[PDB]
């Protein structure tokens, strides 16, 4: 690998973050122009500074003074300095040059800003519309959102019983806010449906857990 | 060509209780037997009078399609010379009975947590049901020799039980839901008939 | 204000050809390279060449065997070409401008490569047939309601979802696709509204599944 940063990195608010990206041995930094992207989710990568050196450097317009670029010959790498980290910052950070005719990029460091406050998820829960059952299917979703930290465990119940079959569950992703937001599906025959009272969707989420019901 | 309305029998979300049983008229279509022992969602499918292999060939003048909810250990009852609350007292069949009786574990669909006693049966009776006899009345049951006179008393009974079904019982004590087909072929042309018949 | 806006996504066969374009238009001060970049799942970037306003061209040596640019200064735009193409290259690509900066008697500098991305366009490569979706309305049931519509089995990625034709937007949820083990994906999108909205209000959720060529409306009513 031409360029190695690390997959993750978590800093505190108003603390400052030294994301490193490595170059492979038979390569020397210290004559590398480094380019450094910030992309958020959705989004395409947002170039924020060139360093090579002191006095060779660029810093994107509208691109705040808190990122800065500095290299460290010994550990043989490009480090991109955030001071003041905010919560803004969040984001996948890139490395990237030009090598061997081509500009190659590092992995991403994804950065995490410590101290967000929790927030409660909120579930709403559907039933097979009348048209899928009509079409031989059954299907409940289960949505969740606008929850932090985004650790959630979904439960399925038939009547009041577990339920592992035919269950799809998406990995929570931040949506716009930094808040997080899941999917879950159900998949039933209309018989299994018709047959039950209730399915039910339980969403824990610190140290509470939100249960909604739907039935024929 | 039309085809019998069996799932609205079979496919009914109501059941009535068992000593308020439910029947329906079933006339003038294609009975196509094979749907319902082809699916192995019955716990008991037993045919009285007529072998179930070749049902779909026959013809009847008309079908009754009694239903309602009984627990999974009185399943038994639901046959020709029984004996039992069930038989007894809620619903008798006819000792030379024809038709069929299909029954199947409703505990997801009846039961409920704490308990659903909307699904009552008849505990007492001065006398036996007669075939096919159903008794609705909720008149006060005298046990002992006192006539008590509708007031609930020493040996003088409430004569309808709630099941108490609830999803824990056990399989025994759990709902069932059973609808008992009757072959009525009388001296006159035959209004339902199967799939494979001349 | 510069904005790159790229073709549609789709679909391409294991060895077919996938073919971009890129469109521009806003300011263009000064002079520029122009580049398609593409992203995997995994969120890697790999940069795969770029192209002058002459037409000459520079590609990634591991892609050049196989990669054309070419460019159409008349209509502002330039185009990807990239054959024999398989599974590796399912991947969000992105078009994307890089200013040229200092200039010394004997080369051309980028110092600021990347000045301008579009949205990214993702191709499927798959052997697998295009499916367009079966869209389901999810009846509605404080004083807020939820509704929304279920956009079922369809293949591949990406459908886009609007409600009233992008009239409504407060409230759009919009949530990512789960994957079926049919290979099929499924997601869902739901409005928030007052109930008092429900008897008056018509709320219809257009989906979108370009690699089907599929639009379909549906009402969704209480
Ligand atoms: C009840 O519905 C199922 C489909 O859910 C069907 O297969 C069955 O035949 C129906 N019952 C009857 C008696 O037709
Ligand atoms: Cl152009």
């Amino acid at each position: 690998a031409v360029l190695t940063q690390p997959s993750s990195l978590s800093a505190s608010p108003g603390a400052s973050a030294s994301l490193t990206c490595t170059l492979r041995g038979g390569i020397n930094v210290v004559n590398q122009r480094l380019y450094w992207y910030q992309q958020k989710p959705g989004s395409p990568p947002r170039f924020l500074l060139k360093y090579k050196s002191d006095s060779d450097n660029f810093l994107g317009s509208g691109v705040p003074s808190r990122f800065s670029g500095s290299k460290d010959a010994s550990a043989n790498a490009g480090i991109l300095l955030i001071s003041e980290v905010q919560s803004e910052d969040e984001a996948d950070y890139y490395c990237m040059m030009w090598h061997s005719s081509a500009y190659v990029f590092g992995g991403g460091t994804k950065l995490t800003v410590l101290g967000q406050p929790k927030a409660a998820p909120s579930v709403t829960l559907f039933p097979p519309s009348s048209e899928e059952l009509q079409a031989n299917k059954a299907t409940l979703v289960c949505l969740i959102s606008d929850f932090y930290p985004g650790a959630v465990t979904v439960a399925w119940k038939a009547d009041s019983s577990p339920v592992k079959a035919g269950v799809e569950t998406t990995t929570p992703s931040k949506q716009s806010n930094n808040k997080y937001a899941a999917s879950s599906y159900l998949s039933l025959t209309p018989e299994q449906w018709k047959s039950h009272r209730s399915y039910s969707c339980q969403v824990t989420h610190e140290g509470s857990t939100v249960e909604k019901t739907v039935a024929p | 060509t039309n085809l019998c309305p069996f799932g609205e029998v079979f496919n009914a979300t109501r059941f009535a209780s068992v000593y308020a049983w439910n029947r329906k008229r079933i006339s003038n279509c294609v009975a196509d037997y094979s749907v319902l022992y082809n699916s192995a969602s019955f716990s008991t499918f037993k045919c009285y009078g007529v072998s179930p292999t070749k049902l779909n060939d026959l013809c009847f003048t008309n079908v009754y399609a009694d239903s309602f909810v009984i627990r999974g250990d009185e399943v038994r009852q639901i046959a020709p010379g029984q004996t039992g609350k069930i038989a007894d007292y809620n619903y008798k069949l006819p000792d030379d009975f024809t038709g069929c009786v299909i029954a199947w574990n409703s505990n997801n669909l009846d039961s409920k947590v704490g308990g659903n006693y909307n699904y009552l049966y008849r505990l007492f009776r001065k006398s036996n049901l007669k075939p096919f006899e159903r008794d609705i009345s909720t008149e006060i049951y005298q046990a002992g020799s006192t006539p008590c006179n509708g007031v609930e008393g020493f040996n003088c009974y409430f004569p309808l039980q709630s099941y108490g079904f609830q999803p824990t019982n056990g399989v025994g004590y759990q709902p069932y839901r059973v609808v008992v087909l009757s072959f009525e072929l009388l001296h006159a042309p035959a209004t339902v008939c199967g799939p494979g018949s001349h | 204000q510069v904005q790159l806006q790229e073709s549609g996504p789709g679909l391409v066969k294991p060895s077919e050809t996938l073919s971009l374009t890129c469109s521009v238009s806003g300011d263009s001060i000064g002079t520029y390279y122009w580049s398609w970049i593409r992203q995997s799942p995994e969120k890697g970037l790999e940069w795969i060449g770029y192209i002058h306003h002459s037409g000459k061209t520079n590609y990634n040596p591991s892609l050049k065997s196989r990669v054309t640019m070419s460019v159409d200064t008349s209509k502002n735009q330039f185009s990807l070409k990239l054959t024999s193409v398989t599974a590796a290259d399912t991947a969000v690509y992105y078009c994307a401008r890089s200013p040229i900066g200092y200039c010394s008697s004997t080369k051309c500098y980028i110092d600021k490569p990347f000045d301008s991305w579009g949205q990214g366009t993702l191709v499927t490569v798959s052997s697998a047939s295009t499916k367009g979706p079966s869209v389901f309305p999810l009846a509605p049931s404080g004083g807020t309601a939820a509704l929304g519509c279920l956009v079922k089995d369809y293949f591949p990625e990406p459908v886009t979802v609007s409600w009233n034709s992008g009239a409504l937007t407060s409230g759009v949820h919009t949530f990512p696709a789960v994957l079926q083990s049919s290979g099929l994906y499924s997601l869902s999108s739901v409005v928030t509204v007052p109930s008092s909205s429900l008897g008056t209000q018509t709320y219809i959720c257009n989906v979108n599944h370009k690699p089907s060529n599929t639009k379909v409306d549906k009402r969704v009513a209480a």
